[PDB]
């Protein structure tokens, strides 16, 4: 679980992120769909090439959900329930996939925030985002 | 990879009483069961709602043949696997976009079809054996996605 | 969440189990060294030879816990001599050998129980012991 | 692993403004950090309980040199990776008996303190060859294991 001093420093370094957190969105797509190339197997419909426009609104909607996460984050569960029913039932999106997005989601912000992504910090971002993988898969069986 | 000579012949020997039908069927249709998820490409088939209709669609049945035949032949060709399945690795890639934790998926079921199929013939110097297969195999024909 | 029909899957299947479940805890230890050899970094200190009364002691148990997190299956951590958090922090064995056992006593159950592991009773018991491990890492971090 | 012309420049040329000693006990360091269960290959350093601990701590620091060092030199030979780590692949598992996916969770690791490091300099492109490369002596450091 979070600690109370993770639930800080999550709180902490996404404030930080601010109107960017859309921006740093589609860059953690890109790394994803680049460094581990079997991700792009889920978006035949999308457009993945560098400056695309798909893969920028997308990354805003990617997020959206962080922040109403970060928002929640002691009722993560409820407020991330619909992704997970979209995630699951209708995308049907194999769970070893998301530690592939938190990864990169992670270099992209070790990337923006040299100031604030001090050994702590990471770590309790390291788990902040495992707790979000995990709802999200919460309803696959 | 490279296989013990004795570990490469419980292979040899352990597959020619495989009804590889009915083991073809199971290892596909227990799979479309027990990882759920693993039904976004299975969608034609039809009728997968309970693990009832999952095991006995014809559809499952007829995939799972021609899914543990081409594994049968890998079985052959068991130096170079790559130069394989290869074309398969395209295949399965660029035109069907499956993700190739499926494969690794069907390796672990298919362990098991085997040891339900042979029960205590499928000792552990045997599945080990046939581990050494399956995941050599699954990464030969996911080799290169781009 | 284990459905209400899976706890009733999962108890029918190592009832039938009996008095057998050490002789097969056992037997997915040996399996699990043999096919997964990165698993033997953790029992550098055990004899793992053939027959070995060290991994049959062993094999006892971790299906005593196996039963008593069947029978509390509203709760799944807690037994022997020092577990409650063992593995957390003095083993602290890495969470990706936790699917590796459980493949293995799936193996097992599916070699000596052909007629109760139909494909629903194996689904059951594949989140039964996903949901074990899951609560064996807990408190990891 | 396969890498490229293009891949191989950046990477060697990302490399050259690398200071080993300075990442060495930085990746090793935020491994321990990040994932706690690491430590237990480590009693024999000291306190690392808490990351000011672990950070500063003079025994990670020269150890996280040894490795990225003998990482470092594994660059050079990218063409026969496995062949290059052979040795130390054979010593951290019959010696240290080191789980292998150490490996790859310190590969992940390294990957951010390079992205830390680097900023923008760290492009999409450059991750990618990097993930390539410390994927592929992860697979090199676990060839040797029985
Ligand atoms: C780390 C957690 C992740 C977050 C925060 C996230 C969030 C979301 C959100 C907010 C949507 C928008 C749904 C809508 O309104 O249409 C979405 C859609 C989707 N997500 Fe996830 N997702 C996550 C991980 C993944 C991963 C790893 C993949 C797969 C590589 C993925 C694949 C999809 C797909 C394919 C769509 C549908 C896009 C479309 O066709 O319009 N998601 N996700
Ligand atoms: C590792 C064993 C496998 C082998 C050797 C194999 C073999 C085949 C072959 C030969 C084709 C059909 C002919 C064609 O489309 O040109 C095919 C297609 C395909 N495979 Fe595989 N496959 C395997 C595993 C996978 C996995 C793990 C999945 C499951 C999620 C899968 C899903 C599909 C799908 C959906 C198609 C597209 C429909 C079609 O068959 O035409 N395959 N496979
Ligand atoms: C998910 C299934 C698991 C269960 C139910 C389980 C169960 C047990 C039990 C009951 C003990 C003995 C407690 C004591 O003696 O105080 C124990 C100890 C231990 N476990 Fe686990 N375990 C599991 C997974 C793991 C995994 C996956 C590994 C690594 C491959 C592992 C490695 C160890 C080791 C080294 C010991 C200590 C034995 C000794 O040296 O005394 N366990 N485990
Ligand atoms: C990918 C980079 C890695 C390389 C190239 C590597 C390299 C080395 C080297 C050269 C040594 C010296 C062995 C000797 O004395 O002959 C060593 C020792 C050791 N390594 Fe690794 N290693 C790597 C990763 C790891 C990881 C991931 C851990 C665990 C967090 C680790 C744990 C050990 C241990 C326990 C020792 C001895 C520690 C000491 O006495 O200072 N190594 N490694």
């Amino acid at each position: 679980v979070l600690s109370p001093a993770d639930k800080t420093n999550v709180k902490a370094a996404w404030g930080k992120v601010g109107a960017h957190a859309g921006e740093y969105g589609a860059e953690a797509l890109e790394r994803m769909f680049l460094s581990f190339p079997t991700t792009k197997t889920y978006f035949p419909h999308f457009d993945l090439s560098h400056g695309s426009a798909q893969v920028k609104g997308h990354g805003k909607k990617v997020a959206d959900a962080l922040t109403n996460a970060v928002a929640h984050v002691d009722d993560m569960p409820n407020a991330l329930s619909a992704l997970s029913d979209l995630h699951a039932h209708k995308l049907r999106v194999d769970p070893v996939n998301f530690k592939l997005l938190s990864h990169c989601l992670l270099v992209t912000l070790a990337a923006h925030l040299p100031a604030e992504f001090t050994p702590a910090v990471h770590a309790s971002l390291d788990k902040f985002l495992a707790s979000v993988s995990t709802v999200l898969t919460s309803k696959y069986r | 990879v490279h296989l013990t000579p004795e570990e490469k012949s419980a292979v040899t020997a352990l597959w020619g009483k495989v009804n590889v039908d009915e083991v073809g069927g199971e290892a596909l249709g227990r799979l479309l069961v027990v990882y759920p998820w693993t039904q976004r490409f299975f969608e034609s088939f039809g009728d997968l709602s309970t693990p009832d209709a999952v095991m006995g669609n014809p559809k499952v049945k007829a995939h799972g043949k021609k899914v543990l035949g081409a594994f049968s032949d890998g079985l052959a060709h068991l130096d170079n696997l790559k130069g394989t399945f290869a074309t398969l690795s395209e295949l399965h890639c660029d035109k069907l976009h499956v993700d190739p934790e499926n494969f690794r998926l069907l390796g672990n079921v298919l362990v098991c079809v085997l040891a339900h199929h042979f029960g205590k013939e499928f000792t552990p110097p045997v599945q080990a054996a046939y581990q050494k297969v399956v995941a050599g195999v699954a990464n030969a024909l996911a080799h290169k996605y781009h």
